[PDB]
């Protein structure tokens, strides 16, 4: 759909190089790697996110196109 | 032979529970005694506060009492409401200042200060009373094929 | 014979049907999008900050009971009543003599006189009214004690047994109530066949 | 049978122009009592 595409960039993690990149009908893959660090059982202290986004070609050759980013303090999951 | 000497003596044996008792006759107006259904719900609230609640020390005895007492606020709410509305009472910690947590709620519904006790809001009440997991309440509500539980159930604490 | 343009002007917007079906497609894309993205960020609020906290924000709403009355004659201030009657009336009639009717009642096909009065002036049930003819027509009956373990304190179905608020006993049963009450097809069970 | 039959009924606030005041509002206490009485017992029975 078209609206993904939208709470796709509504998002503040979800970046990329040119964000007039044609999102229709691509197929986006999240190789990421997060770390966290915790200040309780469950209560974190600081969680990070980050790995490259990745879209199919016409070959569905993954290649890049941005880099999630996501960082937060106080978290209670991973976003 | 329980249910009905307990009717001839009604009006005796409440007295002594007033003068001489731990739990006394819970259903009681300034001095003078009276059944569940004789008491209106402001009364009703005036008096739970005034065996659950302690001045001296300005904290409720439990927070079950006190979820007792809001479980209780809940119906008077519930019944005197004309349409669905937010509660009064969202968390029961507004009983923390109790003689203006009822000025809340009995200036919402000032009818619940002249009416008696809907009788569904009586048995409920008893419910409320003989709920597990939940310290008993520290008075005597009704005489019943129950009455004994309700005059010696966690008698010791009191000392 | 005469042709009347009562027309705004839509014959000169030029491709009025996708200019149309643009304007719609539209609203439902800036419909939609926030909608998704709206849940979503909710959605999002719930595990940075996780809905153990986030339950104390869901409000406790109150569904009101049904609580009868009996319609007892309300008595205005003494002021406002002597001045409604004549000044020389008082200490001039015989109170032995003077008539009045103190209770009334009554069995119609509307249920008792305060449920009547209701399809009568207002031509609609209110709450206190749809459960007093449901629990007057055997829909819904009393309990208390322990019902699925659970104590239960509140009317319940008489058939089933099942627990119902008098919140929804008018969605439940103002249907029926009404389908069987007042002048209706002659049910002839009520008349032994 | 050609029975016809016309009654007219006041409204009741013109009787208590015809009682002292004192008298009134000690009956107004008294019907106060007895609605609230009446509220409880007709409840009790509509339950049971
Ligand atoms: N041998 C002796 O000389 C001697 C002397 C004194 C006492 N005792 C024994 O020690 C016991 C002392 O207890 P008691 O007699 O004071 O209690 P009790 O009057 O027998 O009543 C206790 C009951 O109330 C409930 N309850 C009490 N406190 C509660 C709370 N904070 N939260 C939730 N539920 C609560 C419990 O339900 P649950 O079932 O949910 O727990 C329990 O079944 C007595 O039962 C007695 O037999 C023996």
């Amino acid at each position: 759909t078209s609206k993904d595409i939208a709470v796709l960039r509504s998002k503040e993690w979800f970046q990329l190089d040119d964000e007039d990149f044609d999102l229709l009908n691509k197929t986006l893959t999240f190789e990421t790697e997060t770390e966290v660090t915790f200040k309780n059982a469950n209560i974190f202290s600081s969680v990070k996110c980050f790995g490259p986004i990745k879209v199919e070609l016409p070959t569905k050759e993954t290649v890049e196109i941005g880099i999630v980013d996501y960082e937060a303090g106080a978290s209670h999951g991973n976003p | 032979k329980l249910v009905p000497t307990l009717e001839a003596k009604r009006d005796y044996i409440i007295s002594r529970l007033n003068a001489d008792f731990q739990k006394p006759w819970f259903a009681t107006v300034n001095g003078q005694a009276r059944d569940l259904a004789t008491m209106t719900y402001e009364e009703v609230a005036k008096r739970l506060v005034e065996l659950m609640f302690i001045r001296s020390t300005n904290s409720w005895f439990d927070v079950t009492w006190r979820t007792f007492t809001g479980d209780f606020l809940r119906r008077v709410e519930e019944r005197f409401t004309k349409s669905k509305t937010l509660s009064l009472i969202q968390s029961y910690s507004l009983l923390d200042k109790p003689d203006e947590a009822i000025e809340k709620v009995f200036n919402a519904y000032p009818a619940a200060r002249e009416q008696f006790l809907n009788a569904q809001d009586i048995d409920h009440f008893l419910s409320m009373c003989q709920n597990p997991m939940q310290k008993p309440v520290p008075f005597v509500p009704v005489l019943d094929r129950r009455f004994e539980i309700f005059f010696k159930k966690d008698s010791l604490w009191q000392s | 014979p005469v042709m009347a343009d009562l027309n705004g002007g839509l014959q000169f917007v030029p491709e009025l049907k996708e200019f149309t079906a643009k304007l719609r497609k539209e609203l439902v894309e800036t419909s939609e999008v926030r909608k998704a993205v709206s849940i979503e960020t909710a959605l999002e609020h719930k595990v940075v900050n996780g809905n153990s906290a986030d339950a104390a924000y869901a409000q406790v709403e109150i569904q009101p009971r049904a609580n009868i009355q009996l319609d007892f004659p309300e008595l205005k201030p003494y002021k406002q009543v002597k001045q409604i009657a004549p000044a020389e009336l008082e200490g001039l009639l015989d109170l032995e003599r003077v008539i009045v009717v103190t209770g009334f009642a009554e069995v119609g096909p509307w249920g008792s006189a305060r449920t009547r009065w209701e399809m009568e002036a207002f031509g609609e049930f209110s709450l206190e009214g749809c459960v007093e003819m449901a629990w007057i027509m055997g829909f819904i009956s009393y309990h208390n004690g322990n019902l699925k373990g659970r104590p239960y304190t509140g009317w319940v179905d008489s058939k089933t047994k099942e627990p119902v608020d008098d919140k929804d006993v008018k969605a439940k049963y103002e249907t029926s109530i009404l389908e069987h009450s007042g002048i209706r097809l002659i049910e002839p069970e009520l008349f032994n066949g | 049978g050609q029975k016809g039959g016309q009654a007219i009924v006041v409204h009741p606030d013109y009787l208590y122009g015809a009682i002292t005041e004192d008298r009134y509002n000690e009956y107004v206490a008294k019907v106060s009592a007895r609605e609230k009485s009446a509220y409880k017992f007709f409840h009790n029975g509509m339950i049971y």
